């Protein structure tokens, strides 16, 4: 049924465009990633991976 | 004629089926925060008063 909007409506009735981002950071092959610079890889030495 | 805060208006509710979902169009509802009782499943609760 109709969901009409009028500018004269007050708060709580004005349209509220909503975008919700769903993540799945569950340990699995990761693709979408942030802007962190990749460094060289080092073996047999204690590091903060 | 909403009463002033110093003399607030108390209203008795008696035997009735109160649907807490038709009141969303009665007020702008800037904030609908609620305490121990949640309005989500409120329509499934029976009150002494």
């Amino acid at each position: 049924q109709s969901y009409g909007f009028r500018p004269t409506y007050g708060v709580g009735h004005q349209p509220y465009r909503v975008v919700v981002l769903s993540f799945e950071l569950l340990h699995a092959p990761a693709t979408v990633c942030g802007p962190k610079k990749s460094t060289n890889l080092v073996k047999n030495k204690c590091v903060n991976f | 004629r909403f009463a002033s805060v110093y003399a607030w208006n108390r209203t008795r509710i008696s035997n009735c089926v109160a649907d807490y979902s038709v009141l969303y169009n009665f007020a702008p509802f800037f904030a609908f925060k609620c305490y121990g009782v949640s309005p989500t499943k409120l329509n499934d609760l029976c009150f002494t008063n």
